[PDB]
């Protein structure tokens, strides 16, 4: 008669077990972004100008003091690094990383995107079906700025490169039942992004990995979704009356 | 013109659908409109609907099935609105039922809708050898005996009052229309296009011109359910199946120096407000009496 | 133990070609190890088969069974999954396609009678399974009319052939 | 065979039946609104109607005082009955109390509840079932009959 | 007595699923006009009554603090007044109950 | 369509509930008082009495019991049976009911319209009488047929006659 149940699952955390790790956790990439680049509000109109856009961006590279120090830091840490050749490598990484999501291959995506970027592009589309393609690139990519941070705890240096890319993409997200959800397939919408890359310099391997994606505050709103949503009203307990803010 | 009754109905449906596609094509992209629910029951609810394709019935479906069945007329801002006419701009919505303390707007709409059903039955009851011309549906208050519809009949059908069986035949046809579930579709149509729809009916053309004179934009409202198209003023109930008790009471004669109009009167009650058999017969007798209220 | 109802929500269908009929949504939800009994829970499950979710909740709102509250929680939390995890708009457009009750793991105890005798007591646990499908509820079948019976009987008399004929 | 029996078997017998209604009636006088089982509240309605009738007799009538002595088990309620409840009810003859069916208690027993109260109590009003307004479609049709009937007759 | 044979599942299913033993549906469910919740036609709304009961308890709790003794009861009528209100001429001569919250909508002053 | 249950007093407003009660009440008095001329509304022909003929019974209400004494000093107990509203409802031909005697239908006391079936209310509307509580079938020969709608009174029985009584006894349960 004396038989009872087992296996009740709960997640409990304390400070003591976390401080008793014999081998400290090793992080391949930093968590946050050191400095967020602030593009001027006129980039939506400068992008239609060829000479003005290229010349202005080139000056910003050669005039920043902190950026030039970071560029020299990468050169000293690792030779054979060229700023001119970087955007073509960054452009190919961007295309390859998204094509991995189309094929839902996670093994390749781990090498392309970083640890802080992987959950954002996988979590939501885990059970969905997306179809992403590249058609054109109206403006060649430009390097915006380069930053570095020296963590004296272990001597690790991370080199973040911010790249502004004007891309023409065709995005269509399908529901798990096979019905269309977000966008069409044959519309080449023009999109602009400020992709931030990251590379570990102390690591002898040190692959170039995409770190984050920065959207300008004044960016146009994204295309509306097909599904209709309803924002629920405030749940009211019986002894509380509704108040209308104005 | 030589148009059989089947062809003239088909012509109007093709014309009505062609106008409907034009209105849909006027909106190339789906635009999101924020609708705030100012109803007593559920304040603070915000809807995000699509422009010109989202109807308040679809707005009600987000809440529960109770709003789908109880609600009859929606109140966009302060203007009465049908439950199958698509929304246009961001606004505030409220649902009105029969149970509310001021069902005056809903009561008028129900009285208008039942008049339209009688016109469909009357038009498609006489043989093709006789000509039936629908004039209008005069606006009578619910406090009167019953709703009335004016129909012009053939010149050789002047000395003919329908018998008791003939009057009951209209009710049986009306109940058959109630049996099938046919939604009411509301469309805003330009005045000249409306004249094309009602080319055969001289009286309808005069009615369209009179209504178009009250609006600077020369815009009129058309309502279609099933295969019948008619011009009416004000909104209508969303569904045909709302009516439960329907009956054609009697007919009356109004002779004018230019023409003779037949006034068909009938009394109806909805599913929600159905009455007892004893009360229904008492109300049916009053509907037999003449109703005279035009202005 | 067996847990296959939970894994039915992970099935991903291939994308639909344009022009094909819209695929109605299917939501699978269940609750494990409910203290209510298996047979008692069945009557509640039989009640709400084929009804829309809004009227299914209304019937279980006023039911006095202890399992009425348990089932109502399951439907409410399954409705939230349908409108959020799935792209099911019109949260009132769902109907209970299938509901049933299974048996869980029982605990055995000793029940005393007297004269030194005893009886084994079974603590009863049951599971509840519900599947919600987007769309209006299907129409319930009406009983066969007089003409339907006559048509079948005449058809039956017309299928007859000479038995052991040639 | 319970033909003609208007009373109900409650508690442990005829004596316990009175005492159960004695405690309920005392709570009803002090608080002016109590809720209990529907069967017990229905029985309590009959006594609460006649207790006010004894209160109207007066503070000097000996029978009323002895009757109120037994039923009001708390001795600070007798002055209240003869000086608050009795003076308040002078117009109506039998419309002293209201009974409405409260939903079932949220407990295991799932009993049928009822709420009993006195008219004009100093408490928030109960959500009484309100009838349809005269502007409703059915009422408007019937008002047409009355206006026509009163016009001729 | 003891059973003679085991009941087959075919017989048990007929008995356990007879229409009498099934749960009957309820057709007297309606939406409350005031709060929009569910209630039966002959039963007061559960949400509205719970709204009243919570307020009644607060009023009675204030009365208890105004009569410390267990056998202290007023000999006069009682009137409840909320914030921003003063007793009327007809309300004089009666005990006053003060509540800090604003007067509720459902509660009606006379 | 799961239509909700309804009753006559559900949708009636407080200002119309007294009106509807007056409306039906006035109809009953007009209908009952219009049937008080059986011989002035073209009745069926009346035949003289013949041997072996059967008359039409009534439907009455049992009030109570009283003691009664005869001229020889003996004591008897009499039961007060009151006829409240008795009208013949319908007549069935001889060959359609039994084949030997015709059937005459008699109703009971007046009841409310609001609690009867649709067919029952419709049946009385055609005749023009308020609904009855209990309806019984009487076997009557062809020479004693009465036009439906003819009122009947307690004078139908003259003192000195022996009569039968049929009614449901007192139910004592299980
Ligand atoms: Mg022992
Ligand atoms: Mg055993
Ligand atoms: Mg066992
Ligand atoms: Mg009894
Ligand atoms: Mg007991
Ligand atoms: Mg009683
Ligand atoms: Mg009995
Ligand atoms: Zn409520």
């Amino acid at each position: 008669s004396e038989k009872e149940f087992v296996e009740h699952a709960r997640k409990a955390g304390l400070v003591i077990p976390h401080e008793r790790l014999e081998r400290p956790i090793h992080l391949a990439c930093t968590a946050g972004i050191f400095d967020a680049y602030v593009p001027p509000e006129g980039d939506a109109r400068i992008s239609s100008l060829s000479k003005e856009g290229l010349a202005q961006r080139a000056e910003r590279l050669k005039k920043n003091v902190a950026s030039q120090l970071s560029i020299r830091k990468i050169r000293e840490s690792d030779p054979n690094f060229k700023i001119k050749d970087f955007p073509e490598k960054a452009k190919d990484i961007f295309i390859e990383a998204h094509l991995c999501l189309n094929n839902s291959d996670h093994d390749r995506l781990h090498t392309l995107v970083t640890e802080n970027c992987f959950p954002d592009m996988v979590w939501d589309i885990r059970y969905k079906t997306v179809r992403w393609s590249f058609v054109e690139s109206l403006e060649p990519p430009q390097v915006v700025q380069v930053r570095c941070s020296s963590l004296m705890n272990q001597g690790n240096i991370y080199g973040q490169v911010t790249v502004r890319m004007h891309t023409r993409q065709t995005l269509a997200i399908y529901d798990r039942f096979g019905r269309l959800m977000y966008g069409q397939e044959d519309v080449p919408r023009d999109v602009l992004e400020y992709v931030v890359f990251e590379k570990h310099l102390v690591d002898p391997y040190g692959s170039w990995r995409m770190h984050g994606k920065i959207i300008p505050p004044w960016a146009p709103p994204k295309q509306p979704i097909l599904k209709t949503v309803m924002i629920p009203g405030p749940q009211l307990k019986p002894w509380e009356e509704f108040e209308e803010p104005q | 013109s030589q148009l059989s009754p089947t062809e003239l109905i088909e012509m109007q449906n093709d014309l009505f659908n062609k106008e409907k596609n034009r209105q849909l094509s006027l909106t190339p992209r789906t635009e999101k409109i924020e609708v705030k629910h100012v109803g007593k029951t559920d304040p603070g609810t915000v809807f995000v609907m699509n422009k010109n394709i989202s109807t308040p019935y679809s707005c009600a479906m987000h809440l529960s099935e109770w709003y789908c069945r109880k609600s009859i007329l929606a109140l966009v801002d302060g203007q009465p609105w049908d439950m199958y006419k698509p929304l246009t701009k961001s606004c505030e919505i409220k649902f009105l039922t029969f149970k509310d303390d001021d069902p005056g707007e809903v009561n008028k709409a129900y009285w208008r809708s039942c008049a339209m059903m009688m016109g469909c039955v009357i038009e498609r009851a006489f043989k093709d050898e006789y000509v039936v011309s629908l004039v209008r549906a005069p606006e009578v208050p619910v406090i009167a005996g019953a709703f009335c519809y004016d129909v012009v009949l053939d010149k050789r059908l002047d000395e003919w009052m329908p018998t008791k069986e003939n009057l009951h035949s209209f009710t049986k046809d009306a109940r058959a229309l109630i049996y099938k579930d046919l939604p009411f579709e509301t469309l805003e149509v330009e005045a000249k296009v409306a004249l094309e729809i009602f080319q055969h009916n001289k009286y309808k053309l005069d009615f369209i011109e009179e209504k178009a004179s009250q609006n600077p934009e020369r815009i009129v409202k058309l309502h279609r359910f099933g295969d019948f198209i008619d011009v009416s003023e004000g909104p209508l109930i969303p569904r045909t199946s709302i009516c439960f008790q329907y009956e054609v009471s009697a007919v009356h004669n109004l002779q004018t120096q230019s023409s003779l109009v037949r006034r068909f009167q009938g009394l109806s009650l909805p599913v929600h407000l159905r009455a007892h058999f004893t009360i229904w017969n008492k109300l049916l007798e009053r509907s037999r009496k003449m109703v005279t209220e035009d202005k | 133990i067996s847990r296959k109802w939970e894994k039915k929500n992970k099935i991903v269908y291939p994308p639909q070609l344009p022009g094909e009929p819209r695929r109605p949504a299917e939501i699978y939800h269940c609750r494990r190890q409910i203290k209510y009994s298996k047979d008692k829970m069945w009557y509640l499950a039989k009640l709400i088969r084929g009804m829309s979710i809004d009227q299914a909740l209304a019937q279980l709102e006023f039911s006095d069974k202890k399992g009425a509250q348990i089932i109502k929680e399951v439907l409410l939390e399954a409705q939230d999954m349908a409108v959020r995890d799935h792209n099911v708009e019109f949260r009132s457009n769902l109907y209970v396609a299938e509901s049933t009750s299974g048996r869980g793991q029982y605990l055995k105890r000793i029940r005393y009678h007297g004269r030194g005798r005893f009886g084994i007591m079974e603590k009863v646990f049951c599971h509840y399974f519900v599947k919600l499908v987007e769309g209006p509820p299907p129409p319930r079948e009406a009983p066969k009319t007089a003409v339907a019976h006559a048509r079948e009987y005449i058809q039956e008399l017309r299928n007859r052939t000479i038995t052991h004929a040639l | 065979i319970s033909h003609g029996r208007v009373f109900r078997r409650l508690g442990l017998g005829p004596e316990s039946r009175i005492h159960l209604l004695q405690n309920l009636l005392t709570g009803l006088v002090r608080h002016e609104r109590i809720e209990a089982s529907w069967a017990r509240v229905d029985e309590l309605r009959g006594y609460a109607e006649k207790l006010i009738d004894y209160g109207k007799l007066g503070d000097t009538n000996e029978r009323a005082m002895r009757m109120a002595d037994f039923w009001l088990t708390e001795k600070d309620l007798i002055p209240k009955l003869f000086q608050v409840l009795a003076p308040r009810f002078q117009g109506q003859n039998g419309g002293y109390t209201r009974m409405l069916q409260i939903p079932n208690r949220n407990e295991q027993d799932r009993a049928k509840m009822a709420v009993i109260e006195y008219k004009g109590n100093c408490l928030p009003p109960l959500p009484l079932p309100r009838r349809d307004s005269n502007l409703t479609l059915l009422n408007q049709l019937l008002q047409g009959l009355r206006q026509d009937q009163e016009a001729s007759s | 007595a003891a059973p003679k044979n085991r009941r087959s599942i075919e017989v048990n299913r007929c008995r356990r699923r007879n229409p009498q033993k099934l749960i009957k549906v309820k057709n007297n469910i309606d939406v409350c006009p005031e709060c929009g919740h569910l209630k039966q036609k002959h039963i007061l709304c559960g949400y509205c009554y719970e709204k009243v009961r919570k307020e009644t308890a607060e009023i009675r709790r204030q009365m208890g603090k105004q009569e410390g003794g267990p056998f202290r009861a007023p000999t006069t009528e009682t009137v409840v007044l909320y914030s921003g209100e003063t007793p009327s001429e007809q309300d004089q001569g009666k005990r006053i109950i003060e509540r800090e919250r604003k007067r509720p909508s459902w509660f009606t002053q006379n | 369509h799961g239509k909700s249950v309804t009753w006559w007093d559900e949708h009636l407003s407080e200002e119309n509930v007294p009106f509807v009660k007056q409306l039906v009440s006035d109809e009953n008095k007009a209908q009952l008082a219009s049937k008080l001329c059986p011989l002035k509304d073209e009745p069926w022909p009346i035949h003289p009495w013949e041997p072996g003929s059967s008359r039409v019974g009534l439907i009455a209400l049992k009030l109570g019991m009283m003691p009664l004494w005869t001229k020889d000093g003996q004591k008897h107990v009499v039961t007060l049976l009151q006829v409240q509203d008795c009208h013949v409802l319908k007549y069935t031909p001889k060959e359609n009911h039994n084949g030997r005697m015709a059937a005459l239908t008699v109703g009971g006391k007046t009841v409310s319209h609001f609690h009867k079936s649709a067919s029952i209310l419709e049946f009385y509307q055609e005749l023009g009488l308020p609904p009855k509580q209990k309806v019984k079938i009487f076997n009557v020969t062809e020479n004693a047929v009465i036009k439906p709608g003819t009122p009947l009174y307690a004078a139908h029985f003259r003192p000195g006659q022996y009569v039968d009584v049929t009614a449901k006894t007192i139910g004592k349960g299980f």
